[PDB]
RNA sequence: UGCGAAAGCAGUUGAAGACAAGUCUUGUCGUUCGUUAAAAUGGCCUCG
């Protein structure tokens, strides 16, 4: 004897990134510029708007502290690598280092220019180290312990910098990007000051990134494209986007199925999902209300649910969030022979099912048009009967109060293709076994006017389709 | 596979060594290091006149010239790149005899003369092998000593095979390790086959054989891919490493009726079971696996082609299918004058793609079974039916249906055995010269039924029985491998309601819907119009056929004014076959006071 | 050079004779109760029922004397009657022999002979040294007389005398001791129950007593009893009828009692040894314990077949016995025999051979009797007339295929049968079934179908192949509509791609292609793809219509995909295609209808002569090797070269062949071998002074391009199949399901005795 | 268990004018700027639309309207008006392209299903309108 | 039932013998010759 078989009834990349469902909108009083994430458990992540930062808690998604100091707008919350420290960049020109989760006390606080200090951040391979670029188009490079004269005073942007990278694994070199289009790399080794050489973006930069040892995707304009070092010339790009892409993150070595990920904002209310395996293709997106001005995930160590971040022009903050008898208990490690026998139930079966592994068919023919039932669900249960044999059988004990239910979805499955040519079966059974009885029923008889002009306008349709179909040849 | 013109490198000098074209190819020395796959190089050895490097792309240019003494034969060169003590420098190795009372060894290194070294040899050097990682030159010397040398022509190591009057030595190279084989003559056809391992002794022997029955003064030799290949009286003898074991003898006809002595005959590898075989002024690409003749030439401009050396593709590893090869060629006049040149050579995929159709070697129903269960001459034929009178039909008929005992004017399974096309080809050729005109034998109806009907008369039968409606009738529905091109044509042309149905069912039949679309397109513009004017005045077969031609026809073509008919006309059709589409289907499918009369 | 030689078994043997019910079964579980004898048709297995395993095996060719004796095994009696390990083998025409099984067979059994005029023994059994034997002499009913059997030691010689006689025996029991015999006969009819070995029972009553009244005035299948049982005291009887109704009578006083669950006609009663349950089983699949002291039910349901015989084995009614018979193949009749624990209701023990199906059905199987006359069943009407249609086809009629498609695991060497929506994976070096899995949706083992369910058709697995690798199983099906709708005539068609790791034996579907190459259209080949392209992760399907599609596996996509197609939507059709591949993997040899083209494989499209016109429909085209083509039309078989393009040979077959085969079977009764050569099978008819039903098959191994016969061999009946194992041999299957190969001091007294006690 | 379905026809690995948004919602790839688009019925705006859309965005409206075609069949209808303007329209510019079936490969699998549905809806409607006319004149 | 493709294209059903019911007329077949030729209220286990 068998067991009796049970009834029967995107892509994996989309499939992870749908399950960031639970949304959280926060206000916040101006426009959000950068976000940032602690790169050390609990990674809270950290949103500069306005005149403060705020530092979201990863698992309450509620703000724990507050840096309310800066008199003018704040331009960065970027932490060090071991996450201790936090810098921010102020219009006033003045960056000022703050302890991670201790707002009081100043560790550091430089006057980098008179000009705005947009961007703030810190050597990833050294520690000892900060970079700021400034309104005065000169990025000088900071050293915490020399708070009064800069290491390095790097130069040669003739228009506003607003982005700042380092590349892994290249300590000496630094990634610098300005509004005159070009991308300028330099060296720290050397004497500086002078960029080893430029790259052409041809639009205003708004963010550049390292993606990885020699390869970094820098956002400008309408598009964003990805430059390989030891080439020197762009490999792919991507113009998918139809505002100015403003923000752009990568993530590596995390758990979805998809490897690597490259987070790009908009500000048409896009962020999209990139994979750099795949010639950095699209694979996913999310819209909002307005402009996105900045984008985070979750760094790869995240140890705990996974969060994605955008900022909003507005000040809204969205959030989506992927969440991550003494003797009963022996198990018999110390015995020579362990016998297993049990066997686990079935997965729980519905009333449909039930009925046809009972044999009821009138009764499974009820369960299916039953109020909130899928349709695909109730296209089983009639394809099932009918491959059963069932079809008269499941029809005979029944009248017109009964026969509305099964011409009712009739009525409404006959648009759909799939359930097209189960409805003719089902329908031309009934017309056959009560034609009687649709004489004396004046109610019956609406149910076959109405599927009378539904099935008449189901075939112009299909007729239509042929002439499409005959047209696209003619093309080909 | 192709082979293509060959181009002149160089013109050989007059010299009277060179003056013997049977012995000129062994005068001229191809050098193994700078002739391969990949290399735009030639270093040749030219006897009594130099050793000279050429460069073949983009046009061909000497490069280098080392003059030598007139006197000098060229037995051994060979030239090899490399780092030596570091400087990029290219080493040439040539040995020169003379007169047979002395023989050198000659090193020379160029950088990339630095400089120039001589000693003289114990005896005629075959080949030199030049080892750049270890800065060795390898010479193998007729008299059996293999000695290595350095650059600077200092003996480092002497092995002797323990045999003399070597003939034949060649070098290769598997998994990465040195090695080279020899042949040496015995007497009674005998020969010692030996393999030796190049690595106290830096030449380990790995096998020693002695082969019988192969000749040495008629055979021409050449290894490929661990392949030995004997060419000799037409026939190709394939021998294995390591234990050199003849594996396969192939047969080459084109050669056996060479007349011994005048025809020159060279034979060289150009791929993996491919090689080079030519004969005087023509030039063969043959397959050895398949036995196939991939490709042909005949230099018409020259008396004579020899081949020197190819550059072999390993085809299992390499994705290019185009080398080169080197050879001498000769031209015709009172002054004979010799020319190096080189052909470029499609060798493809090495697929049986390439060879089918083309072997290089040159029925009749047979019982299954030689010998109380259920039961499920042409050549005399042939004579019998041409000795008659022309334009005598009944004879005709009855000959050749009382001879072979067919019953019926339409071919039948019974008649298997009349099918042997050579047969049918001759009657067609007889039926066709026998009568001419208004009256055809019913033999003709037979034919046309016969599933074998030779493809080569089905060209223009259709203009033939034009005449006979009876007869066009029959080729439309049973002549196999009619035509398209003709069938549209005939199409277009006849106005008969009936032919026009049965020509539409044919045509669609035996040929796509692509097929036919392509050839539409080539069909006036007004016999089409004729024919869509037909249709407005088994059916659907006929408007599918119209449907066709409205897409061969494309949207510019198209006029409005008939299209207005056409348009008007059809959905009169779509509204009747919806209306039939109906018919068909409809086939396919107590009162409380009753006041009644009581039957008394 | 080449040889043939017997190498797997048959299918097990029962006691196929009509009037006698309930004693079909002729296995014998041994006196100690530790290892089970069946009978084969080909030799007797003897399985170790503790460890599931055919312990020894009695193979009737290795023996001189069962050679020339194997006629069918009527009985197995544990012991030598004459006289710990013997059995007494009775044969129906009278050989007695017997055998040991658990050591070493003897070249000289003790061989004997009953001595009968003119009769047929048909069942023997005894008590406690005492023997008697049954035997059927000649309405179209068979009379039956009971001897008594004794060995005179003096003359070695058996001796029967005889005892009774009864006249138009229709249906016979006998009960579980052996010495109680239940017979009806037509003295409509009566029922009479008589001592064996005694005269304490002996009565006789008119069924008409027993029917009811409203089975009198109900059809005829409420009067027909197509079962019978008989308890070991006499009390009561059982009576089956075809309705489903289960009647137990009281002997004494003719007292009578309705069982009532079975829907169809209940085929097989057996009583308990107390008689205090009745096993019951039918059409339904199901197995119904009847206790009645309380007239409960206990059910064991979704067996693998309907149960033809139930038996409870074993003097506490430890086992149960059971004959299935998997109605699904019309074109045989497949019995499993089934040992059951009772305790647990766990198959203990289950036996069968190789299940092919065949195009036709072979010789005289005749479905079993059923309420209503379906597909799967005969009606108590249609049962002669059905026999009758049966011998006129196989005699007047001209196609006489028989053919069965059967497959090879490159891997495992296992040999896959496609049954009717599933696959029986059978392992011929071991003779015994590895696996038995469902491949196609459908009623398979949800339910028992009954009356008109029975006229349902599962979808049915048409074609089924490997790729050279042998990971992956490509499956074809065809899944039809039910009767009486709108879409009854839109056959589906369905292709599926299995994968399965060596280590495991479950195949696990990978993809569903659901309707190929369109809607209605048949995918009348399939072609795997050669070791050169894909690594053979590829193949090719073909149609009617000449299309042709091209599927690889795509490991970015991880599944199949369509790679290529060429759809030539040709407005004729024919189910006469074959496909074949170079080795190389560069040209693709199609041919449909007459007409053989050469394709490119790169481009998918002809070659830039690649046509070839035939004579007739080509029904094979193989390569033998690289240069030679050989292709199979209806009239003739040719050996094509490739690299000339002309015919090197050809032979005739349209005297053999003309109209005995349906299209696409020659590809199944012709094999080739990729080093030595080919194989050519041909069947013919053997009459003499209109056809028999007997045939004889010759085989014929050819050299490439077939200019010599290397063996000429025959085989004394219709060889169904035959095919190349990937070693040089080739496995030919007979329909007898047999397969067949053709191919190139004080401490020694001290130990003995300590090992007596 | 997992296996994904498939058919044999998937031939993937073998004023008032709306223009501005049209183009810009096909360009991005935003679902929910095509969809307004898609939401008007009036045949008289869908022409002028299409009549004004570069040749180049032309082809991949076809495929997004193909794949929203598929996922809902109910919207068969109206989206055919869209589909059947396209290729009037832009006939020449399809003409000139490399390849069509792979790139409309879902486009020409979605008009063949609802074809089928043609022989045996009228089957149905036979039966209907017998029915429909036997009580009718009772 | 035969051929064929899945569409279809051709064709096929007779002579008895025995019994049951009515009262001479009808049915049935655990029966033969020939021809390629619905319905006994009766539904599928336990192991949570």
């Amino acid at each position: 004897s068998t067991a009796r078989p049970r009834i029967i009834t995107t892509t994996p990349e989309q499939r992870y990134w749908r399950q960031y469902t639970s949304a959280q909108l926060v206000k916040e009083h101006n426009s959000v510029t950068h976000i940032s994430f602690n790169p050390q458990h609990p990674h809270d992540f950290a949103v500069t708007s306005s005149t403060r930062v705020q530092i979201f808690s990863s698992r309450t998604r509620q703000v724990i502290k507050t840096f309310s100091r800066f008199k003018d707008v704040v331009y960065s919350a970027s932490f060090r690598s071991d996450g201790k420290l936090l810098c921010a960049g102020d219009a006033t020109g003045l960056v000022s280092v703050y302890d991670s989760y201790n707002p009081r006390t100043i560790l550091l606080s430089i006057n980098a220019s008179t000009h705005p200090t947009h961007v703030t951040k810190f050597h990833t391979q050294d520690n000892k180290i900060l970079a700021t670029a400034s309104d005065d188009r000169v990025t000088r490079l900071w050293d915490i312990s020399n708070a009064y004269e800069p290491q390095l005073e790097l130069t040669g942007a003739t228009d506003y910098v607003r982005t700042l990278s380092f590349i892994p694994a290249a300590p000496h070199l630094v990634a610098t990007g300005s509004y005159d289009g070009l991308i300028r790399l330099y060296d720290t080794r050397s004497s500086g000051s002078t960029p080893i050489y430029s790259l052409n973006h041809d639009q205003p930069v708004e963010n550049v990134i390292a993606v990885s040892p020699t390869q970094i995707v820098s956002c400008g304009g309408n598009n964003f494209k990805v430059w390989d070092l030891t080439s020197n010339k762009k490999l792919y790009e991507r113009g998918n986007f139809n505002k100015a892409v403003t923000c752009l993150d990568y993530v590596e070595n995390f758990d979805s199925p998809m490897q690597s990920a490259l987070i790009a904002s908009s500000l048409d209310g896009h962020v999209k999902v990139f994979d750099p395996l795949d010639n950095f293709q699209v694979k996913f997106g999310w819209k909002f209300s307005g402009p996105v001005l900045s984008c985070a995930v979750s760094p790869s160590t995240a140890q705990g649910n996974r969060h994605l971040v955008a900022g909003l022009s507005s000040g809204l903050l969205a959030i989506r969030t992927k969440k991550k008898m003494r003797g009963s208990e022996y198990q018999g490690d110390q015995e020579h022979i362990i016998h297993n026998d049990k066997v686990r139930s079935q997965r729980r079966m519905r009333a449909f099912e039930r009925n046809i592994n009972q044999f009821k068919w009138s009764e499974a023919l009820d369960n299916a048009f039953v109020p909130g039932m899928a349709k695909e669900l109730t296209l089983t249960v009639l394809q099932e009967l009918r491959k059963r044999g069932k079809v008269r059988v499941a029809l005979y004990g029944r009248d017109e109060s009964t026969l509305e239910p099964l011409l009712n979805w009739c009525l409404k499955g006959i648009e759909d293709v799939r359930s097209a040519s189960i409805v003719a079966d089902w329908v031309a059974v009934v017309l056959e076994l009560y034609g009687n009885t649709l004489e004396s029923s004046p109610v019956l008889q609406e149910l076959m006017i109405d599927l009378k002009t539904k099935v008449r306008h189901e075939i112009h349709k299909s007729k239509e389709a042929q002439r499409i179909e005959g047209m696209l040849q003619l093309l080909t | 596979p192709s082979l293509s013109q060959p181009f002149r490198l160089a013109t050989l000098p007059k010299i009277a060594s060179l003056s013997n074209f049977s012995l000129q190819a062994d005068y001229v020395q191809v050098a193994d290091g700078t002739f391969n796959e990949s290399t735009n190089n030639i270093t040749l050895g030219i006897s009594g006149s130099s050793i000279s490097q050429y460069i073949i792309n983009p046009t061909p240019k000497l490069t280098f010239d080392y003059p030598i003494p007139s006197t000098n034969i060229i037995t051994a060169c060979n030239a090899e790149k490399g780092q030596a003590n570091k400087r990029n420098v290219e080493i040439w190795a040539f040995g020169l005899m003379v007169n047979k009372g002395n023989y050198t060894l000659n090193v020379i290194t160029k950088a990339l003369f630095l400089s120039q070294y001589k000693i003289k040899a114990k005896a005629k050097v075959m080949s030199i092998k030049i080892d750049t990682k270890n800065s060795l030159v390898i010479a193998i010397l007729q008299n059996g000593l293999i000695e290595i040398f350095d650059f600077k022509l200092t003996l480092l190591h002497s092995f002797d095979i323990s045999y003399d009057n070597l003939k034949y030595a060649k070098w290769f190279t598997e998994n990465g390790t040195e090695y080279v084989f020899v042949l040496c003559p015995l007497q009674d056809d005998k020969v010692c086959y030996k393999l030796l391992e190049l690595t106290s002794s830096p030449i380990k022997e790995l096998s020693s054989t002695i082969i019988e029955g192969f000749s040495f003064e008629n055979s021409k030799l050449c290894y490929q891919f661990g392949k030995l290949y004997k060419l000799n009286q037409g026939k190709i003898y394939i021998y294995s490493l390591p234990h050199c074991q003849l594996q396969q003898v192939i047969e080459f006809p084109m050669v056996d009726k060479l007349s011994p002595g005048d025809d020159l005959i060279s034979f060289q590898p150009v791929s993996v079971n491919r090689v080079l075989l030519t004969v005087n002024n023509v030039i063969y690409l043959l397959d050895l696996l398949h036995c196939s003749t991939l490709s042909q030439r005949e230099l018409t401009h020259v008396k004579t082609f020899q081949l020197l050396k190819s550059a072999v593709i390993n085809s299992e590893k390499s994705h290019n299918s185009k080398t080169i090869a080197i050879g001498i060629s000769t031209k015709n006049g009172p002054n004979p004058t010799s020319s190096l040149e080189i052909i470029n050579i499609d060798v493809g995929t090495n697929t049986l793609k390439d060879s089918l159709g083309k072997s290089f070697q040159v029925v009749i129903l047979k019982p299954l079974f030689d010998d109380r269960v259920k039961c499920n001459h042409c050549n005399e034929v042939i004579e019998k039916l041409s000795a008659l009178q022309d334009n005598d039909i009944t004879s005709f008929d009855d000959i050749f249906f009382k001879e072979l005992k067919i019953k019926e004017e339409h071919y039948t399974e019974k008649d298997r055995y009349i099918s042997d096309p050579g047969f049918l080809n001759k009657v067609l050729d007889l039926i066709f010269g026998k009568f001419s005109g208004n009256d055809y034998p019913k033999t003709l109806t037979f034919l046309l039924t016969h599933p074998l009907f030779p493809l080569s008369r089905t060209r223009n039968l259709l203009s033939l029985l034009r005449d006979q409606p009876r007869l066009f009738k029959q080729a439309i529905v049973t002549c196999p491998n009619l035509p398209l091109n003709e069938l549209l044509e005939e199409l277009f042309s006849i106005r008969n309601r009936e032919l026009l149905l049965d020509i539409s069912f044919r045509i669609l039949q035996d040929f796509t819907r692509d097929s036919i679309k392509q050839e539409m397109k080539k069909l006036s513009k007004l016999d089409v119009q004729n024919f869509i004017e037909f249709i407005t005045s088994q059916s659907t077969q006929l408007f599918q056929l119209l449907s066709l031609v409205l897409d061969s026809i494309g949207l510019f073509s198209l006029e409005g004014a008939l299209l207005e008919n056409l348009t008007l006309y059809i959905d009169k059709q779509v509204e009747i076959a919806e209306r039939n589409t109906e018919l068909w289907n409809l086939i396919d499918t107590l009162p409380t006071y009753t006041m009644e009369y009581l039957d008394i | 050079q080449y040889k043939l030689s017997v190498v797997s078994g048959g299918k097990p043997a029962l006691n196929n004779l009509s009037s006698v019910t309930g004693n079909k079964n002729i296995a014998r579980l041994s006196q100690d109760q530790r290892n089970y004898i069946i009978p084969f048709n080909n030799q007797i297995k003897v399985y170790s029922v503790e460890t599931r395993q055919c312990v020894k095996t009695l193979k009737f060719a290795n023996n001189s004397l069962l050679s020339g004796i194997f006629e069918s095994i009527v009985k197995i009696l544990l012991g030598d009657i004459t006289v710990a390990h013997l059995i007494t083998v009775f044969t129906n025409n009278g050989h007695v022999i017997v055998l040991n099984y658990k050591g070493k067979l003897v070249e000289s059994p003790k061989h004997f002979k009953i001595s009968l005029a003119d009769e047929k023994l048909a069942n023997v059994f005894h008590s406690e040294g005492n023997y008697r034997i049954l035997t059927t002499f000649k309405n179209s009913l068979q009379s039956y007389r009971l001897y008594a059997l004794t060995f005179d030691d003096a003359k070695k010689q058996f001796e029967v005398a005889h005892q009774a006689e009864w006249h138009n025996v229709i249906l016979s029991n006998i009960s579980s001791n052996g010495k109680l015999l239940a017979h009806m006969c037509k003295d409509h009819k009566s029922i009479s129950v008589v001592s064996l070995f005694d005269d304490s029972v002996n009565l006789s009553f008119p069924l008409g007593s027993i029917l009811s009244s409203q089975t009198q005035s109900l059809s005829y299948n409420t009067r027909y009893v197509s079962s019978m049982a008989i308890d070991n005291m006499g009390q009561q009887l059982a009576v089956g009828f075809a309705s489903g109704v289960i009647s137990i009578v009281s002997l004494a006083d003719l007292q009578i009692r309705l069982l009532k669950w079975h829907i169809d006609s209940v085929l097989s009663l057996s009583f308990s040894h107390d008689g205090s349950y009745l096993l019951s089983g039918g059409w339904e699949k199901v197995m119904s314990l009847w206790q009645l002291e309380t007239n409960s039910q206990q059910f064991l349901p979704r067996l693998n077949g309907i149960i033809i015989d139930c038996q409870v084995l074993g003097p506490q009614g430890n086992y149960y016995s059971l004959i299935l018979q998997m109605t699904e193949n019309n074109s045989n009749s497949d019995y499993q025999f089934l040992l059951l624990n009772a305790s647990d209701l766990t198959s203990k023990l289950s036996i069968n051979g190789p299940l092919p199906v065949f195009n036709s059905t072979i010789k005289h199987i005749q479905q079993p009797i059923s309420a209503m006359n379906t597909k799967n069943s005969n009606s108590i009407t249609s049962l002669n007339h059905s026999k009758k249609k049966q011998s006129r086809k196989l005699i007047k009629s001209r196609r006489q295929d028989f053919t069965t498609n059967v497959e090879i695991n490159p891997i495992n060497k296992n040999l896959y049968f496609p049954h009717i929506s599933a696959v029986q994976i059978f392992d011929f070096y071991k003779n015994e079934q590895v696996n038995y899995q469902y491949l196609t949706s459908g009623v398979n083992n949800s339910m028992g179908k009954v009356r008109f369910e029975l006229n349902l058709q599962d979808p049915i697995i048409t074609d089924l192949k490997f790729t050279k690798d042998g990971q992956w199983m490509i499956t074809y099906e065809i899944e039809y509509p039910p009767n009486d709708l709108l879409s009854s005539k839109d056959l589906t068609h369905i292709l599926k791609f299995w994968t399965k790791n060596d280590n495991e034996t479950n195949w696990n579907l990978k993809t569903k292609v659901i309707n190929p190459h369109g809607i209605s259209v048949p995918i009348t080949k399939i072609l795997p793809s050669p070791r050169s392209v894909n690594n053979s992760q590829g193949c090719l399907t073909a149609d009617n219509n000449g299309g042709l599609k091209f599927w690889s596996f795509d490991s970015h996509e991880s599944n199949w995909c369509l790679k290529k197609i060429s759809l030539p939507n040709f407005n004729h059709f024919s189910n006469s295609v074959s496909l074949a591949w170079s080795q190389d993997g560069s040209l693709i040899f199609h041919g449909f209808d007459d007409k053989l083209q050469i394709l490119d494989f790169d481009t998918f499209k002809k070659f830039e002569v690649s046509e070839f016109t035939l004579d007739s429909e080509i029904q094979t085209v193989k390569l033998i090797n690289d240069t030679n083509l050989i292709v199979a039309t209806r009239t003739t078989l040719n050996a094509i070269n490739l690299l000339r393009g002309q015919v090197i040979n050809s032979f005739d077959l349209y005297p053999f062949v003309n109209g005995v085969y349906k299209n696409g079977h020659m590809d199944r009764l012709i094999t080739c071998d990729e080093r030595t050569g080919n194989i050519a099978l041909v069947i013919n008819q053997q009459l003499t002074d209109v056809p028999t039903i007997n045939y004889k098959s010759r085989i014929i191994i050819f050299d490439s391009d077939l200019s010599t016969k290397l063996g000429n061999f025959t085989h004394h009946e219709y060889i169904s199949w035959i095919g190349w194992n990937y070693d040089t041999d080739f496995i030919f299957l007979d329909i007898e399901s047999t397969l067949g190969v053709v191919g190139t001091s004080n401490s020694d007294i001290f130990a003995e005795q300590l090992h007596k006690l | 268990g997992n296996a994904r379905v498939t058919s044999g026809d998937n031939f993937k690995h073998v004023t008032g004018t709306v223009t501005v948004i049209l183009s810009q919602a096909l360009q991005s790839n935003d679902h929910s700027l095509l969809e307004t688009v898609l939401n008007n019925r009036d045949e008289r705006v869908i022409r002028d639309t299409i009549f004004r859309l570069k040749p180049a965005l032309a082809v991949i409206l076809l495929e997004r309207l193909a794949e929203r075609i598929a996922r809902q069949t109910h919207r068969q209808g109206p989206l055919n008006v869209w589909v059947k303007w396209c290729l009037i329209i832009h006939g020449g510019y399809l003409v000139s392209i490399p390849n069509l079936m792979s790139t409309l490969s879902s486009l020409h699998s979605t008009l063949k299903r609802r074809s089928d549905l043609l022989p045996r809806l009228l089957a149905l409607d036979a039966r209907l309108d017998c029915t429909i006319n036997k009580f009718k004149t009772l």
